[PDB]
This record gives C-alpha cells, sequence and structure tokens, in this order.
C-alpha cells in the first residue's frame, strides 16, 4: 500500500506515456516559429505603441 | 465623477485599515501535531472574547463523544497489541460489542448501552494497566479526563463546561486565525491547522509577525509519531524548531517557547526516564532538572546572528489561569520591546 | 522485492521516454529560428502605478477588457481597478486574508480567490459596489490553494500545496473531478485555449498535461532542476512555458512531448514567481525574486529587456488580452502598467 500503490501508479502513468506518439522538432519548431511570425508585427509590446492609440498615456 | 467619489469612499476605508493594522499585534502559533496550539487559540476566546455560547458549548457535545469513543478504542486496541489479559474475563464480549457498535453508531454518539460497556471497561485493571502504557500506541491526551467522567457526560441535560470544550480534539483542514483587544491594542494569532502541504512554500507569509509563539509538549518524549512509528515526537519537534528558529524568514523574529503540558509531564517524569528521549542525560529524573534539560536542547538550536533571547515558558494549555498569566507576561514584553 | 520490482519498472520505463523523445528530436528551435531578425532592445515604460494595498500583493488578473483587473495581497483584500483611471471598482474584505491567488471570469461577472484557508472563494461582482457578495466556499482542499482559473461562470479548476488540482461546479460546489499525479504541491494551471486540456506546475519539478473531460493525465513533462512556481499556455495551444525555482524558464511543446528551449542568463541567479507570453508569442515575459521582470525573445532565447521599478518580489504578472499591456504585481504592496 501506499509507497507501493503510489508507485504502482507511477508505472502506471510512464505505460500510458510510453505509447505516446510523438511529432518531429523541426515540425513543431517550424510551426511555432510561423505562428509568431505571422503576427509580432502587430505585437505592441515587441513594436511598441504609437502614443494616440495607447491606453495608458497620461 | 461618481467612479472617482467611489473610489475615493474606498481608500477612506482603506485609511482605516492601515491606521488599525499599524496598531496590531501578529501573533504566530508554531509546534508539532498535539502541542497545545489549538487550546491557546480557544483560552484566547474564552480570556479575550467573551467564551462560548450555550450553542457552541452543544456543539462541541458530538467532538466530546467521538473524542471519548477514539481514547477508549484506542486502549481497547492495545489489550491485543500489549496483550494485556483483561482483569475480568466478561470485559472481552463487552470489548467485542463495544467495537462492533463502534462502526455501526453515528459519529459523536454515546448511546446508553456504548456508555454503559465504556464504563465497565474503564474500571477494569487491565484496562487500567493498558492505559497507563500509553507512550507505547497512540492515546488522545484526554482520554482519561472523558473516560474518568463519562457519567456526567452522558447525564441528560449535560453541557459541556469549558475545560471540557478546552479538552476536545478537532480535526481541521485551513488556517485559523483570532482577532481580539488587549492592553489597547488589537490582536492577530494564527495556527496554519491542517496544511497538507511543503512550509517552504508558505511560510514566508509571516516574514514580518510580531512574535512567534512556538509549543513543545514537554511530555512527548517518550512518545512515537502516528503515522512514523520510529521517529520519537521530541526530536520532531526538535527538528521543526530547528527549522523555523534558523529561517531565513525569521533573523530577527521575537520567538517565544511555550514548554507545555507540564501537568502531564509532572505526573509522567515520575514514570519514563527522560534518557529515552535524550540518552546521553545524567541528571535526575526530576520535574525541575529534566524540564530544564529539555529547554535547554530547544534553545540551544538557535543560531541566529541576532542573539535575542528567546523567552520560555512552562504552561499548561487547558488551564485558563495559567495561560491568562503567561500571556499577560508576554504581552507585556511583547510591547515593551515592539 | 515488490518495491524494488517497482522502482526498476519504472526507471526502466523512464530511460525508454527519453530515448523516445530523442529520437524525435532532429533540430533545435534556435537553429531553427537563427535567421530571424532580433527584437531589439524592449524599452517599456511604467505607465500607472496602483496605489492601494497594505502589504504584498501575491497575485493578479486582467479581466477580458483589458481595463479591469483584480489582485490579492495578504492585507486580506481583494482589489478590482480600472487600470486606465487607475479608479479602485472594488476593494472585497476576505475572510481570511492569507490569500495566495485570484482569477477574473472571463465574463466578468465574477472573481475568485483563496490561499492558507485551503478555500476557493467566488464573489459575485453583479450584485454589490465597493466591497462585495461571496457566492461560494469551494471545501475540498486539504493544502492551501495555489491557483485558480474559471472556464465559465459555473466551472473553475483549481491548483493546490496538498498535490492535486480539481474542476468545480460552482452552483453545486462540488469537485466534478479531481486530477491526482503530480508528487509535489501543485504551484500553477493554465487552461487550453479551448478549455479542454490544462497543465499545471509542481514542486516536483514537473508540469503536467491533462484532459478536463476526462480527468487523466496525457502527458507529464520533466527537465526543471528546482519548483515550477509558473506556467503558462502558448497563444496556439500546442506549448506552454514554465518558471522555475532554478533561474530558469522553458518552453514545453505537447506534440514533440519535451521543451524546445530555455530562457536563463548566469547573472540571472534567483527564482521565477510568474511568466506570461506576449499577444503573438515573440516575447516571453517573467517576474523574479530579484525585483525585475525579465523580457524574453521566445524564439530566439535572448533577454531583450528588464521591467525595473518594483522595491521587492516581483510575485505576478499578466498580460492584456488585446495585448496592449503587462501588469506586475510585487511584495513591495504596488502594481504597475508598463507600454
Ligand atoms: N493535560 C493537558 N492537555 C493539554 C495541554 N495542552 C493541550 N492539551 C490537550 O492535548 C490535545 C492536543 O492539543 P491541541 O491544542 O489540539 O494541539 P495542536 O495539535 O497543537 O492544535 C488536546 O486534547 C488538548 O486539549 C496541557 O497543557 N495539558
Amino acid at each position: 500500500l501506499t509507497e507501493k500503490d503510489k508507485l504502482k501508479m507511477e508505472v502506471d502513468q510512464l505505460k500510458k506515456e510510453v505509447t505516446l506518439e510523438r511529432m518531429l522538432v523541426s515540425k513543431c519548431c517550424e510551426e511555432f516559429r510561423d505562428y509568431v511570425e505571422e503576427r509580432s508585427g502587430e505585437d505592441p509590446l515587441v513594436k511598441g505603441i504609437p502614443e494616440d492609440k495607447n491606453p495608458f498615456k497620461e | 465623477s461618481a467612479e472617482e467619489k467611489h473610489s475615493r469612499e474606498l481608500e477612506k476605508k482603506l485609511k482605516e485599515d492601515a491606521e488599525k493594522d499599524a496598531r496590531t499585534v501578529k501573533l504566530l502559533l508554531l509546534g508539532a501535531g498535539e502541542s497545545g496550539k489549538s487550546t491557546i487559540v480557544k483560552q484566547m476566546k474564552i480570556i479575550h472574547q467573551d467564551g462560548y455560547s450555550l450553542e457552541e458549548c452543544l456543539e462541541f457535545i458530538a467532538i466530546i463523544y467521538g473524542n471519548t469513543l477514539q481514547s477508549i478504542l484506542a486502549i481497547v486496541r492495545a489489550m491485543t497489541t500489549l496483550n494485556i489479559q483483561y482483569g475480568d474475563s466478561a470485559r472481552q464480549d463487552d470489548a467485542r460489542k463495544l467495537m462492533h457498535m463502534a462502526d455501526t453508531i453515528e459519529e459523536g454518539t454515546m448511546p446508553k448501552e456504548m456508555s454503559d460497556i465504556i464504563q465497565r471497561l474503564w474500571k477494569d485493571s487491565g484496562i487500567q494497566a493498558c492505559f497507563d502504557r500509553a507512550s507505547e500506541y497512540q492515546l488522545n491526551d484526554s482520554a482519561g479526563y472523558y473516560l474518568s467522567d463519562l457519567e456526567r457526560l452522558v447525564t441528560p441535560g449535560y453541557v459541556p463546561t469549558e475545560q471540557d470544550v478546552l479538552r476536545s480534539r478537532v480535526k481541521t483542514t485551513g488556517i485559523i486565525e483570532t482577532q481580539f483587544s488587549f492592553k489597547d491594542l488589537n490582536f492577530r494569532m494564527f495556527d496554519v491547522g491542517g496544511q497538507r502541504s511543503e512550509r517552504k512554500k508558505w511560510i514566508h507569509c509571516f516574514e514580518g509577525v510580531t512574535a512567534i509563539i512556538f509549543c513543545v509538549a514537554l511530555s512527548d518524549y517518550d512518545l512515537v509519531l502516528a503515522e512514523d512509528e520510529e521517529m520519537n515526537r521530541m526530536h520532531e519537534s526538535m527538528k521543526l524548531f530547528d527549522s523555523i528558529c534558523n529561517n531565513k524568514w525569521f533573523t530577527d523574529t521575537s520567538i517565544i517557547l511555550f514548554l507545555n503540558k507540564k501537568d502531564l509531564f509532572e505526573e509522567k517524569i515520575k514514570k519514563s526516564p527522560l534518557t529515552i528521549c535524550y540518552p546521553e542525560y545524567a541528571g535526575s529524573n526530576t520535574y525541575e532538572e529534566a524540564g530544564n534539560y529539555i529547554k535547554v536542547q530547544f534553545l540551544e538550536l538557535n543560531m541566529r546572528r541576532d542573539v535575542k533571547e528567546i523567552y520560555s515558558h512552562m504552561t499548561c494549555a487547558t488551564d485558563t489561569q495559567n495561560v491568562k498569566f503567561v500571556f499577560d507576561a508576554v504581552t507585556d514584553i511583547i510591547i515593551k520591546e515592539n | 522485492s515488490e518495491l524494488d520490482q517497482l522502482r526498476q519498472e519504472a526507471e526502466q520505463l523512464k530511460n525508454q521516454i527519453r530515448d523516445a523523445r530523442k529520437a524525435c528530436a532532429d533540430a533545435t528551435l534556435s537553429q531553427i529560428t537563427n535567421n530571424i531578425d532580433p527584437v531589439g532592445r524592449i524599452q517599456m515604460r511604467t505607465r500607472r502605478t496602483l496605489r492601494g494595498h497594505l502589504a504584498k500583493i501575491y497575485a493578479m488578473h486582467w479581466g477580458t477588457d483589458s481595463r479591469l483587473l483584480l489582485s490579492a495581497s495578504q492585507d486580506g483584500k481583494l482589489i478590482i481597478w480600472d487600470s486606465y483611471t487607475t479608479n479602485k471598482v472594488h476593494a472585497i474584505p476576505l475572510r481570511s486574508s492569507w490569500v495566495m491567488t485570484c482569477a477574473y471570469a472571463p465574463s466578468g461577472n465574477y472573481v475568485a480567490c483563496g490561499g492558507l484557508d485551503n478555500i476557493c472563494s467566488i464573489y459575485n461582482l453583479k450584485t454589490r459596489e465597493g466591497n462585495v457578495r461571496v457566492s461560494r466556499e469551494l471545501a475540498g482542499h486539504t493544502g492551501y490553494l495555489s491557483c485558480c482559473r474559471f472556464l465559465d461562470d459555473n466551472q473553475i479548476v483549481t491548483s493546490s500545496g496538498d498535490t492535486t488540482c480539481a474542476l468545480w461546479d460552482i452552483e453545486t460546489g462540488q469537485q466534478t473531478t479531481t486530477f491526482t499525479g503530480h508528487t509535489g504541491d501543485v504551484m500553477s494551471l493554465s487552461l487550453a485555449p479551448d478549455t479542454r486540456l490544462f497543465v499545471s506546475g509542481a514542486c516536483d519539478a514537473s508540469a503536467k498535461l491533462w484532459d478536463v473531460r476526462e480527468g487523466m493525465c496525457r502527458q507529464t513533462f520533466t527537465g526543471h532542476e528546482s519548483d515550477i512556481n509558473a506556467i503558462c499556455f502558448f497563444p496556439n495551444g500546442n506549448a506552454f512555458a514554465t518558471g522555475s525555482d532554478d533561474a530558469t524558464c522553458r518552453l514545453f511543446d505537447l506534440r514533440a512531448d519535451q521543451e524546445l528551449m530555455t530562457y536563463s542568463h548566469d547573472n540571472i541567479i534567483c527564482g521565477i514567481t510568474s511568466v506570461s507570453f506576449s499577444k503573438s508569442g515573440r516575447l516571453l515575459l517573467a517576474g523574479y525574486d530579484d525585483f525585475n521582470c525579465n523580457v524574453w525573445d521566445a524564439l530566439k532565447a535572448d533577454r531583450a529587456g528588464v521591467l525595473a521599478g518594483h522595491d521587492n518580489r516581483v510575485s505576478c504578472l499578466g498580460v492584456t488580452d488585446d495585448g496592449m499591456a503587462v501588469a506586475t504585481g510585487s511584495w513591495d504592496s504596488f502594481l504597475k502598467i508598463w507600454n
């Protein structure tokens, strides 16, 4: 019990995770990159904000 | 503006809270389980907040019955584990019945048939011999208290007294805080209670408290952990103190040591050798020497740069006058130091 | 033996997970993004300093309108501010002052919070002004409430020091699902944009992905050296970032089942308390024990800027839904809005 049962469940989770169908890093990365690149040009924290469009101006 | 006005409204209230907080004494209670923290909190209500209402005392009956049943079952199960024979064979049938009833009746109830069995068991010499060997198993501190006065507890019209309430033990989770006025100041005393998690993640929350009252159960010197029957309770308490006292968040914090359960200790010291806890102990197993030795063992754990004194007090948390007295002394130093 | 043979099968299954991980590790994000131009030195200015709390701020959360936000302080107050005007909308006195987290309901109808009281309290904003009506107290955890996030007006997920997370039916106050698996206090959690999955970070130095409907753990992410105190989903729901006591933040991809990048610097040695991505996900902002918020280039791992202004730990931070601002909360009792 406890120690064994926490562990029995540990190994029980690994077995499930070991059957994980992993994708290629590069594909993941490329899709990550493309997502950001498509919108970083309109990101207020990347580009800054023209004072007149800034709601947090004095 | 309406919004602006409302904001000004909230601010004037926030201003009050700040003024009040400035005149508030914050006390953090710490110590191992069963050291006396909840009891100290109950005493603050009795001493500084007009005690318990009729209905509140009545709400404690179920807890008191739970505690009482729990206590006798512990002694009963220990009869087998310690291989102790009953004084009278007939008690065997009582024990068997009591155990069936225990997991048959509603939690917190005490039927006449149950109390009758319990009073009979309490009177048995085997049970009494087992009770005296409580150190060898896990038994509530109030076992004798409630069991010795069981008739009163079950007499119709029964209303728990403050001592009955003080002697109770309830399982709860979450921090408990009590607030009151005393000596023309506001006080906020808190006990983290049932906190199942790692202390390192929350201990910083108490940086800056006015003082820490660390409770130690003097009588734990020969007891072990329920969850770990290899860990001496006093050693565990010492590790806790070492960890707290030398913690980076309390380098200059006022710490007071409550060497609690001095009443149980005074009786136990005549039965159990302190060497059970400190093998190297060469003093006399007397309330004076032994209690002073325990006190020194804890004080010596203080490795803080700020050598401000850590005051010690021998206390009986269940004794309202003792607590009222110690707390009066404690508060004086605090006010005249912070 | 039983225990040992279990200790064995577990480790064997672990060294088996990594190899599978390597098998998909054909490149690195920094390689894939090397042809990208740096964002330059990010220089945000303090646009507002929200003053009102009497003590350390432990948490904050932006309202979906990117204007109202709520903050939690151990002064026992939950304040709702109009960041534009700085006007205080509410100042709710909590039953327990030992709060560690707060959330703003997407609808803006409720806020929630909790702490050492091990309860997640729900307040109805569309009722009382200044103070407000406590509408529910969700009891069930046995360790502190570290984080909570509403999925909608009747559902909320919570993380706790008791090593579990839970989904609650607010109208009932019942726990519809419990998430078990972490072996250390759960410090933070983040819901996927579609609210059908969520990730949690814990003191077991791991992150776990959870199915909200099926209540089980899909994946567990390792790599950090110490406790993960903060976690946040990336905008496209395919990855998330973590912040840890090990002085590093990390980017993990769900599909690749592993980290894509670590964000650190030899001169940054303290622990991280919070993390958040900017709107596009180009920047990863994190709060640190050393009093600053460091802005990182998510794609290139470069430290692009710093938000220095607080005189004590930055305990929490958040970027508005419209991406126009970042708010930082601190132990110094103040919140600042940077642009
Ligand atoms: N006889 C006696 N009982 C005490 C004393 N202090 C506490 N108790 C009892 O010991 C038990 C545990 O104390 P409690 O305050 O619940 O410990 P906590 O676990 O630290 O909150 C309770 O049944 C108390 O009533 C004391 O000085 N003497």
